[PDB]
């Protein structure tokens, strides 16, 4: 339930505590770029498909 | 402490008019004037200079001269035109400062409590930053010194003020230049940086071979102080370091790949909408 | 900046200047209509200026807008330079939102009508183009400078 | 002695050039570093004690001439690595 | 009592008692610390706090000059057992006036903190442009001054 930052080892008995990066946001919009820019091409796709 | 001055382009220009008055003789003849300035802050502010008589030998150098009487008149004109303005200090005109220098600041103590200097330089053959300013305090010392009294190097920068930013961009006309070129000021920058950085290695080890060997007293300044800088060199290609160059590098290579990958489709608009425009209007035009 | 020059009135038909030579005649300017209003050419003459430039001031006057090595061999902070990369792609994703419509939109308008629906908010293509370049100018010095700090640096 | 490269010294060169045992190299060393001749630090699970910051000392001329000979090995590779920079790009940079 | 002010003056709370045994109860003013000590549920308060004090003065140190620290020196070097060192760094955690990291599979702990490429990075120019370039600037000015005192 994202309560705590943790994970468990039945084979150890073992909880094992980590941190939280804040890092993943710039590859994050960087992909829904691409999605905009594979529009963009098809937008110009018909367009060139329509006339030369 | 000042901890920095603020030049206005004005002076350095106001100089060498001076040094180019009395340079008929050609040979050597040092520039000395007074410095004028704000009372500002922590920070300080230089405004205006005028210059004052003096000569000074070759050998012997304890005989020099400032006109105290010029030195009361003429301020006291332009404490008549100008009551904002005060004075600050001095300046002197010669490339690398001479042994003289401290009895000219020795004197000038009673008019500003804190009178700096600032070091000009007519012909910077170092193509860096001219213009550096010093400020003598004591640092009596473990030797045994009475007063161990050498001036200590403050930053310095160029001024600007929005009258004087007119007439000084109108005179580089006479000359061309980038100021508006994105990454081909930078691309100098590294090269006018490292530039910098053999020219002080040049220097250095042409004082570090005299003190080797044969002529040089070997006291107890840079020679361990300058071993402190041998302490600090960053060994760079070592165990996790490289996961600092792996980890951030290729993060700056995905936004250059974005970049890239939108500056492809722009000019790909750019070619259908010309292709469009161009068979088009001759289709038409036939 | 601006120098006059004045002339009698009573050599007012008999001529003022021999003029044997182009060079203050017809260059720099022909004379402007509020400065003639009052003046040029009744009761004084212009004047030509130019500039004399000693070599050891021209020398000075090129090179005051430079610095240290040091600013040429700063690492600006890796922080606030991921924080600026953040920050401009976000907004330049929703440029690129805006970006799909217009150029997909096309009303045949003979585009100076395209020309004048343009005016007021519209900011496709502008934005585009100058983001890339802050983007590009930005992440090529910070790389490139952070490559020479570990080939000259031991 | 040792020019920074392994300068994370154990415990056992300790204890054996100042012959003092184990248990106290540690008493030992956190003494200097209060006093300030040193900047280091200290590690347990392998005892190494990392070395970051050294004082000042005197020297002499054969020191000089080991440091004109770290200096001219650094003057020389600086000028090389930037004419790299300016005979890769002659025209590009105006 | 100067010695308990910096850096541990390395200390020991018996090696104290045995310096301070007589200030409780002897001297020729006396009357502060019997307040602090002699009164019975002042100074059981102070007792003890003197105890807390003089612990909490410890680990500040050892967060000074450890990289790690194993939990059986720990406990040799603060005089108690292994299970009352884990309630002293406990309670100084959620204080977080000292973090820490009680890495008890193994008993190796440590006092540094994880870093990252953000940070590594920056202490790595931090270096390189305070003290590779601004010391450098500044033997270069006083070499030039060596050249006014000695030649002529």
């Amino acid at each position: 339930d994202k309560k705590f930052h943790g994970i468990l080892d039945q084979g150890e008995g073992v909880l094992i505590i980590f941190d939280e990066p804040p890092v993943d946001k710039t590859y994050e919009a960087a992909l829904e770029t691409i999605q905009n820019m594979s529009k963009v091409v098809d937008s110009l796709y018909n367009k060139a498909k329509k006339l030369t | 402490a000042v901890q920095k001055v603020v030049v206005h382009p004005l002076v350095l220009l106001s100089v060498v008019d001076h040094f180019n008055r009395i340079g008929k003789v050609g040979n050597q003849k040092r520039v000395v004037g007074v410095l004028l300035g704000s009372w500002q802050k922590k920070v300080l502010d230089v405004s205006n200079s005028f210059a004052v008589p003096f000569d000074e030998d070759d050998k012997d150098d304890s005989v020099w001269f400032l006109d105290h009487d010029y030195l009361e008149n003429m301020y006291g004109m332009f404490k008549k035109v100008n009551a904002r303005e005060r004075i600050v200090g001095w300046y002197h005109t010669g490339p690398k400062l001479h042994k003289n220098d401290i009895a000219i600041n020795e004197l000038m103590k009673r008019y500003c409590p804190n009178s700096v200097l600032v070091i000009i330089d007519v012909k910077p053959k170092d193509l860096g930053l001219p213009t550096e300013a010093y400020i003598s305090v004591e640092e009596v010392h473990d030797d045994g010194t009475p007063t161990s009294k050498t001036f200590e190097h403050v930053t310095s920068e160029i001024g600007a003020e929005e009258a004087e930013e007119v007439g000084v961009e109108h005179l580089l006309r006479d000359i061309k230049d980038t100021t508006v070129g994105t990454l081909s000021q930078r691309i100098t920058n590294q090269v006018h940086g490292l530039k910098g950085l053999n020219s002080k290695l040049l220097d250095i080890r042409s004082y570090l071979e005299k003190v080797a060997t044969g002529k040089l007293p070997i006291n107890h300044q840079i020679i361990y102080q300058l071993q402190d800088v041998f302490n600090l060199l960053p060994d760079v290609s070592l165990q996790e370091f490289v996961k600092a160059f792996y980890l951030k590098t290729n993060d700056q290579m995905v936004v250059v790949y974005l970049a890239s990958l939108i500056r492809s489709v722009v000019a790909l608009h750019n070619l259908i909408n010309n292709k469009i425009a161009n068979r088009d209007a001759e289709k038409k035009e036939g | 900046i601006d120098a006059f020059r004045l002339i009698n009135a009573n050599m007012m038909v008999l001529g003022h200047e021999p003029r044997q030579t182009t060079s203050n005649l017809g260059h720099l300017n022909k004379p402007s209509i509020q400065a003639l209003i009052h003046g040029l050419n009744r009761h004084y003459y212009s004047i030509t200026i130019n500039y004399r430039k000693n070599e050891l001031e021209q020398k000075m006057l090129l090179n005051l807008h430079k610095k240290s090595w040091m600013e040429g061999l700063t690492l600006q902070d890796y922080s606030e330079h991921c924080k600026h990369n953040e920050s401009v792609v976000k907004e330049m994703l929703e440029l690129a939102k805006n970006y799909n419509k217009a150029v997909e939109e096309e009303d045949k308008m003979t585009p100076e009508q395209l020309a004048i629906k343009n005016v007021g908010k519209q900011d496709p293509k502008r934005h585009l183009e100058e983001h890339v370049d802050v983007l590009m100018t930005s992440n090529i010095v910070q790389c490139l400078a952070a490559m020479l700090d570990t080939v000259v640096f031991k | 002695t040792r020019p920074a490269n392994h300068r994370q010294l154990t415990f056992e060169e300790i204890a054996k050039s100042a012959k003092i045992t184990v248990n106290e190299v540690e008493l030992l060393v956190m003494k200097a570093l209060s006093v300030g001749l040193v900047k280091g630090s200290i590690d347990e699970v392998d005892k190494r004690v990392h070395m970051t910051w050294v004082q000042p000392r005197v020297l002499d001329l054969q020191q000089i001439k080991g440091m004109k000979d770290r200096l001219e090995f650094w003057c020389t590779d600086v000028k090389s690595m930037e004419m790299l920079v300016e005979h890769q790009a002659h025209d590009i940079l105006t | 009592l100067l010695k308990l002010f910096t850096t541990m003056e390395l200390m020991r709370w018996s090696t104290l008692v045995e310096d301070y045994g007589m200030e409780l109860r002897k001297g020729s003013l006396e009357s502060p610390a019997t307040d602090v000590f002699g009164s019975t549920e002042e100074g059981e308060k102070r007792w003890k706090d003197l105890k807390n004090r003089v612990v909490e003065h410890n680990i500040r140190i050892m967060a000074k000059y450890y990289t790690r620290i194993t939990m059986k020196r720990m406990a040799q070097l603060l005089d108690l057992s292994v299970d009352e060192s884990e309630a002293f760094l406990s309670n100084l955690v959620v204080n977080k006036t000292i973090f820490a990291k009680v890495d008890r599979l193994a008993g190796i702990i440590n006092f540094q903190r994880p870093k990252d490429p953000n940070n590594l990075l920056n202490d790595w120019s931090q270096k390189l442009n305070s003290l590779m370039s601004l010391v450098n600037k500044t033997t270069h000015l006083i070499a030039k001054e060596e050249m006014i005192h000695n030649l002529q």
